[PDB]
């Protein structure tokens, strides 16, 4: 992975993000016959989304995970979703205590930055807060 | 290793003198150089301090403005210039080298300055 | 409590190196960030930071761009925990001014030179920040030189004046204290016969003041000066204490002559909200 | 300006016994007190540096004992050439010396 | 002169030096002697079931390849040449997180001797996990140990021993804990057996007796005082009911 | 060809240089001149018995192998030339978890003078141990230490020294004080010889003298305790024909004394001895209990 | 076991063994018990934990790794590491509940037609928990249970 | 004072007991136990009010 060109994708709304290194760097590289490279890696992101905490705890949010290239603008790197872009697993083994996943949607945009125009891709996860803890705690 | 001072001399009240201290065996740019004054059968009193590498100096408040210490790294010498002398300046002046936990381990031979 | 703030920034530096000059291609060259370890980049540091890092997903989040005239553009994505000491003597009706210091470590002011690229628009994204407890009022960019024992160094300073909101503190802290003071006043409408009732009410209002004092003390650092909220809580505590002591004094003289009983009772009923409102006005006019 | 008070000013003693000199500071001088010996019409020579550190070329009969303020120089089994002036000087700040202590036989 | 002589000597020592192989790789095991100078035992946590300790941890063995006779003195080298020598892969079995201090540089020491002996010290702060038996808390005495083992080399490749065997661990009597008090400590040599081989082990055990004054004045005195307070319910006459109810229920509430 | 001369100077300077050998390895003793500029005296944690400090740590020494001669008299080099030369291995004897900052580049400074003198400066945050005696808490004064020296280089190899007069070497900035609870009174340096299982080492000690500020514990604990004692003593002026009033007085002020004491025990660490606040709280609790038993007697 | 995070911690010696015909040798020794820096120059399987959250691989004092090469070409590779794995809990019967905390590991980057895993001993005897190996304060380890399967990604 | 301070005790018990369990969004067995005990305490106080 460190011997060929790898894009400098970064998550724009992440407070902390790390890859996985146990037991060996959890990355995958696959090169094809015509030059198509596929590069996969496992990440744990602590993304940030400002939650408008009105209507709490009967609120619904949709807060994103955005990413783009760091150094390459739109004229150098263009991102594009596939026809099977974002896939969730079972959705019940997830650590959502107070919230409940309801769906997702993808988005592409161009953002003005001091260094140039960047193609930014967003994944919005829609969450709804389940009043099962706040009920027996306060109501 | 060795500090060589000048020779004793007389000076008229109200003149100025410049005492010298030539170092041999080390470089004065490494250590600090102190000037100490001793009166006959009295205690030692510190005049001033020079850092020859940088060039900044400090003086005793009693000697502030009266004495000016300078250095010359080429000839490996340290100078003490006294101005506006009085009769209570008849003493023995020592040139000391700092070293080994701020101790003034190496001293000169001392010059006798007498005011007539 | 930690006397610090955390900020994520896109930090970009632009200088001109004539060795990285080229003329055979007409485009700007964005290179893989690993070439920043093969180029000279300035040794910028933050003087008031406590823990900083460059993000590293999916690669090290930094940018290196070469321009044909030699201009190098070098960007980093930093999450800095900078340190600022706050003056909490007016907490929570306070305005906090803390800055981020940008200096060069090794290179003195005769080796390097700092400035803001644009000088007024060099720092962007400050008007879009939504802090949950503060609100950015103003920000400033300053250029100066500092003098240390090793030489003179250029320094930039980005400072954000924060003003603390009051919407949370009123409903969570000031309304309980006011309602405990009013509910302590309520014992004056109880006749002088029922001693247990007025005693229990006064002491339990004191108890509410103590429990809120603990539930407030579990949040802040141990600062020696008195805050505004400390002054208000002490004023409320002293008012409840004086109401209970007043009841004690009207219970003492009650048997010798019952005229003073109704006199002090009605007097307290009329004059304790008056003095409390006066103190309340003085406090809200001194701090706001 | 840290002042150093040395005691006593003079001491008369025979040959061979143990002798003790004291030095006191006004401010704090943490083990930065040197002991010098000056014979008449000569330059002072460093005996003890730090607070307890014999200079390279000094006998073993000199020993220093230090503190934050109270320092002392004890000479056990003195000889006939240890008669001189003795100065204690601090170096924690700009150096100041004591009044001195003559030692005669 | 005297510097380039040592430079060529160290360059001769490190040329053709295989770091993959221990001393006497296909021969008898190498003996490694341990020393520990404990600097502090920081925080003995009952909620995390661990205890942090800072130590100067030193290992000494003999490498016949790092033997010189050109110069007669012992060599203290820069701490980065320990990345070019063979050092044993010692680990602590019960730790949770550990590090070598890296201020102002990596706090490690390498020291050579003309016969081949290598001394290798580290300054380690490690959070060792020890499960406590809190059935007698806070009048309890907890015994927890730090295991020092070899990871890769079995007992037929390496040998561990305390360098001194009773004075190998120093600095224990100068350790002051806010809550405990070190009553005794023990050094143990051992061999453990896994499915991969037999490995040498050393074990340092610190028996800690918990102090009682804090818990007395903090918890035991208030409860005794509340129970004494709950006895004033009998001195009140049995006609006045509200007083006794308020008193007793408030003691239960307290 | 303006920077080729400096590249040649730097290449010739490190050509034949062993950064594993201190200057004067079997010939002399390396004398290191130290200096500390405290940029902020961080918070002093009383529950961990530690404190934080942020310093510019400067070390100067003389290496005869790094003499040069060029158009410049001082080379103000990067922080990557320091990893290619010998630098002293200074560590902090009582440090817990220190950090040497490397944002955005390693905050290190290297200056070589043409006569062979090097100035090596670092910017680092030290978290050091401060063993405290909390008998007089919260009216206690401490001297938090900061001891450093060389790891692995004994007194016959590396000796330390202050670069200026010892009273003027450790310099604290004026605006550099992140102390909320204490007051920095002054500094105090020292030098000594420690002895460990590997030899005798030189140790440079610094003491920062702190005096705790009482203004927080007064308003927080000492005034509620006196108020609760006065509120218990109020009961002595009520008439004995009203027993539930004085009963709920006594027991509820004892309960408040319990609440303040439980709240109050989160301030100080879990020390096994009684502090001054502990004596005050104990005497006040005794007064409240004495008032209640007196009511019981009456 | 951290109930507030729905996770548990586990300290393991993780051992892998395969056969590499490129590492055949013939010397006086029949097994080379090498260092933890030889395992970076050769191929090692890229095992990752499917439900691991934030695991650590110990590096004190040296990297806690073990590489042994036998003369016929089989390699034994052992690591010591602390897995912090995710355990989804159904706390409907709290605090009278039982759980089965999983630890799924497989190969990243190597499909089933390239790298397959299997237990080195009998599956009931491959995962072995030590006797004194229990930092549990709130739970009680009852036993272990291994399985092997295939996931379609 | 019995009834109301018993209610206060049940509330502080439920608060201290709710801080033990993680923040799940359903009802556990301890939640049902605390709810039924609170119901019994409240039923005792309402019975006193009726009497
Ligand atoms: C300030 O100073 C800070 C401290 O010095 C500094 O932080 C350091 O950052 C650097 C650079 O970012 C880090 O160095 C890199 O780390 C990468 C992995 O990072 C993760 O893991 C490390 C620990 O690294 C160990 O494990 C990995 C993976 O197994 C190894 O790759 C490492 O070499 C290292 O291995 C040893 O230690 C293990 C135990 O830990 C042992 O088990 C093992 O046996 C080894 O002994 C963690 O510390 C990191 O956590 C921190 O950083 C993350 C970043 O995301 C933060 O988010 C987090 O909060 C932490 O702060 C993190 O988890 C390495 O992959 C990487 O190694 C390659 O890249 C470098 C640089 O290009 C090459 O020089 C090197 O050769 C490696 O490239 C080879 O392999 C890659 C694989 O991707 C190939 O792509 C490449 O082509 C090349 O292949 C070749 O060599 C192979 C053998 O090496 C061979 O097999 C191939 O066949 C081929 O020949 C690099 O080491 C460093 O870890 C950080 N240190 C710490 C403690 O944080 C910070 O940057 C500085 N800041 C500034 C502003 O200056
Ligand atoms: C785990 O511990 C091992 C060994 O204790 C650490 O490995 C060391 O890593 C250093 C940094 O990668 C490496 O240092 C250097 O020197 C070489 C030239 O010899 C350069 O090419 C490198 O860029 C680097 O400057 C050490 O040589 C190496 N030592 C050994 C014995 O392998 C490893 O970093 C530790 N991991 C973590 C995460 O801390
Ligand atoms: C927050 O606090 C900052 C520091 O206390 C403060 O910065 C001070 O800002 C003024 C101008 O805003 C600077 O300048 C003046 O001094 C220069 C010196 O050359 C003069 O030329 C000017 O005419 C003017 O008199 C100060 O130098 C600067 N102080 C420091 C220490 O940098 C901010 O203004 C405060 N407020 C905000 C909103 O950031
Ligand atoms: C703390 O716990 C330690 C472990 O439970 C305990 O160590 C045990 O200590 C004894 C005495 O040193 C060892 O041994 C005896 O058995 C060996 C077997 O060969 C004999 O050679 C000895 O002569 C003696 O009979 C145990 O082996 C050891 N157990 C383990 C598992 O290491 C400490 O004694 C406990 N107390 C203190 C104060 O540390
Ligand atoms: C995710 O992204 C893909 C690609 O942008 C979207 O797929 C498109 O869906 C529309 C119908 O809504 C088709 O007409 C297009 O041909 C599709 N494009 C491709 C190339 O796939 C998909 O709808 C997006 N899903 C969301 C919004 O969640
Ligand atoms: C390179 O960047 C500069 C400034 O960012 C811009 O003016 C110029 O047009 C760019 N070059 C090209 C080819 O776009
Ligand atoms: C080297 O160390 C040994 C033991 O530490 C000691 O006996 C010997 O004297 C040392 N060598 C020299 C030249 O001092």
């Amino acid at each position: 992975v460190g011997k060929i060109w790898i894009p400098d994708t970064f998550f724009r709304n992440s407070k902390k993000a790390d890859a996985h290194w146990i037991t060996t760097p959890n990355r995958m590289l696959r090169i094809w016959n015509d030059g198509r490279v596929l590069y996969t890696l496992r990440l744990t992101i602590d993304a940030e989304c400002q939650l408008q905490l009105h209507n709490f705890p009967m609120d619904e949010h949709s807060c994103p995970l955005e990413f783009s290239s760091y150094g390459y603008p739109r004229e150098e790197i263009v991102y594009q979703w596939k026809r099977s872009s974002v896939e969730v697993g079972d959705t019940r083994s997830w650590r959502l205590y107070q919230f409940s996943f309801v769906g997702l949607r993808n988005t592409t945009e161009v953002v003005k930055t001091t260094s140039g125009d960047y193609v930014v891709m967003s994944v919005y996860f829609d969450l709804s807060r389940r009043m099962g803890y706040f009920t027996i705690q306060t109501y | 290793v060795q500090l060589q001072q000048s020779g004793a001399e007389l000076v008229k009240p109200g003149a100025s003198v410049k005492l010298s201290c030539t170092a041999s065996g080390f470089n004065i740019k490494d250590t600090y150089m102190y000037w100490v004054k001793q009166r006959p059968e009295q205690g030692l009193e510190w005049i001033g301090r020079i850092d020859p590498a940088n060039g900044d100096t400090k003086y005793d408040p009693k000697f502030q403005g009266k004495a000016t210490i300078t250095t010359d790294t080429f000839s490996n010498t340290a100078y003490l210039q006294l101005s506006s002398l009085t009769s209570e300046d008849t003493a023995v002046y020592y040139c000391a080298r700092k070293g080994l936990r701020w101790a003034m381990d190496y001293w000169g031979q001392g010059t006798s300055v007498t005011v007539s | 409590v930690n006397m610090d703030y955390t900020l994520t920034m896109y930090f970009q530096q632009a200088w001109r190196d004539k060795r990285l000059s080229y003329n055979v291609i007409p485009l700007n060259l964005t290179l893989d960030n690993r070439v920043a370890d093969q180029l000279w980049v300035p040794d910028t540091y933050f003087l008031n930071d406590k823990k900083s890092f460059v993000h590293g997903v999916t690669v090290k989040n930094r940018m290196i761009r070469l321009h044909p005239d030699g201009t190098v553009l070098y960007g980093l994505r930093i999450t800095t925990t900078a340190a600022c000491m706050m003056d909490l003597r007016r907490y929570p009706l306070d305005e906090q001014n803390c800055t981020l210091e940008i200096e060069s470590y090794g290179y003195t002011t005769d080796d390097i030179e700092f400035y803001w690229r644009g000088d007024d628009n060099a720092v962007t994204g400050v008007t879009k920040i939504e802090l949950p407890q503060f609100s950015i009022v103003d920000y400033k960019l300053i250029t100066k030189k500092v003098v240390f024992s090793t030489g003179s160094y250029p320094r930039l300073s980005l400072s954000f004046k924060l003003k603390r909101n009051i919407g949370y503190f009123i409903l969570q802290t000031y309304m309980p204290s006011i309602l405990i003071t009013i509910l302590s006043w309520v014992s004056f409408w109880i006749n002088y016969d029922a001693s247990a009732a007025r005693v229990a009410l006064g002491i339990t209002t004191v108890l509410t003041m103590t429990t809120i004092n603990t539930h407030l003390r579990e949040t802040l650092p141990k600062i020696p000066y008195v805050k505004a909220i400390d002054m208000y809580l002490m004023g409320c505590f002293v008012f409840v204490f004086m109401a209970l002591l007043e009841y004690a004094l009207v219970n003492y003289i009650f048997f010798s002559q019952p005229a003073r009983a109704a006199a002090i009772d009605r007097w307290s009923r009329i004059f304790f909200p008056v003095v409390f409102s006066f103190f309340n006005i003085v406090y809200w006019l001194y701090y706001v | 300006n840290i002042v150093m008070t040395q005691s006593p000013k003079s001491m008369s003693m025979s040959v061979g016994e143990r002798v003790t000199l004291s030095c006191k500071a006004s401010e704090y001088v943490g083990t930065y007190v040197s002991w010098y010996q000056q014979k008449p019409e000569q330059s002072p020579k460093l005996l003890i540096y730090g607070a307890s550190n014999r200079y390279t070329g000094v006998p073993d009969r000199f020993t220093g004992s230090g503190s934050a303020t109270d320092f002392t120089l004890t000479i056990g089994s003195v000889q006939a050439e240890d008669l001189a002036d003795y100065h204690c000087g601090q170096s924690y700040s700009y150096p100041t010396f004591g009044a001195g202590t003559k030692l005669e036989l | 002169s005297n510097m380039s002589l040592v430079k060529e000597t160290v360059d001769r020592l490190l040329k053709g030096y295989d770091i993959r192989l221990r001393p006497d790789f296909g021969g008898p095991p190498v003996a490694v002697g341990m020393n520990i100078d404990i600097a502090s035992i920081d925080m003995v946590s009952e909620v995390n079931m661990d205890y942090t300790l800072t130590m100067y941890f030193q290992q000494a063995w003999r490498d016949k390849r790092l033997s010189y006779n050109v110069i007669p003195l012992n060599l203290t080298l820069d701490n980065r040449v320990a990345d070019q020598l063979w050092v044993p892969d010692t680990y602590f079995l019960n730790d949770k997180k550990s590090f070598v201090h890296g201020v102002t540089v990596k706090n490690r020491m390498i020291r050579l001797h003309p016969d081949g002996t290598v001394l290798y010290g580290l300054r380690i702060t490690t959070t060792a996990a020890c499960m406590m038996d809190l059935r007698r808390y806070p009048l309890d005495e907890q015994n927890c140990t730090l295991e020092i083992e070899s990871y890769g080399y079995t007992t037929d490749d390496i040998e561990f021993y305390w360098r001194g065997d009773d004075n190998a661990v120093t600095g224990v009597t100068k350790i002051e804990l806010p809550q405990f008090s070190i009553v005794d400590y023990k050094l143990i040599t051992k061999k453990v057996v896994f499915s991969t081989g037999s490995y040498p082990r050393l074990s340092l055990s610190f028996k800690l007796k918990r102090n009682i004054g804090y818990f007395i004045l903090q918890t035991y005195m208030p409860s005794i005082l509340i129970t004494i307070l709950s006895w004033v319910s009998f001195w009140i006459n049995y006609d006045a009911s509200a007083a006794r109810v308020a008193l007793g229920i408030t003691t239960v509430l307290t | 060809d303006n920077t080729t001369v400096f590249t040649r100077i730097l290449d010739r300077l490190l050509d034949g240089y062993d950064n594993r050998l201190r200057p004067g390895l079997g010939e002399r003793v390396t004398e290191v001149k130290t200096d500390i500029f405290v940029t902020s005296f961080g918070p002093v944690s009383d529950h961990d018995m530690e404190y934080t400090i942020d310093v510019f740590f400067r070390q100067s020494w003389k290496d005869e192998r790094l003499k040069f001669k060029g158009p410049m008299t001082v080379l103000r080099l990067n922080n990557l030339m320091a990893s290619k030369i010998w630098t002293p291995d200074t560590f902090f004897h009582n440090g817990k978890k220190s950090v040497a900052h490397n944002m955005t580049m390693p905050n290190k400074l290297l200056r070589i003078t043409e006569d062979g003198t090097l100035l090596y400066t670092m910017r680092l945050t030290v978290r050091a141990e401060c063993p405290m005696h909390l008998e007089d808490f919260p009216m206690d004064a401490h001297a938090c230490p900061l001891k450093f020296g060389s790891y692995a280089y004994t007194r016959a190899e590396v000796v330390y020294e202050w670069t200026r007069e010892p009273a003027r070497s450790v310099v604290v900035a004026e605006d550099g004080s992140r102390l909320n609870q204490y007051d920095l009174l002054g500094q105090t340096v020292d030098s000594g010889i420690v002895q460990s299982s590997t030899g005798e080492y030189v140790v440079m000690t610094t003491h920062f003298h702190l005096k705790r500020k009482i203004g927080y514990f007064v308003i927080q604990t000492y005034l509620p305790c006196i108020m609760t004692v006065i509120l218990s003593q109020v009961s002595f002026w009520l008439n004995r024909e009203s027993v539930p009033a004085r009963t709920v007085f006594g027991v509820t002020t004892v309960l408040t004394m319990t609440t303040l004491s439980i709240s109050a025990r989160n301030s100080l660490p879990k020390v096994a001895y009684a502090t001054a606040m502990d004596w005050f709280i104990a005497v006040c609790y005794a007064f409240v209990f004495s008032a209640l038993i007196e009511f019981a007697t009456v």
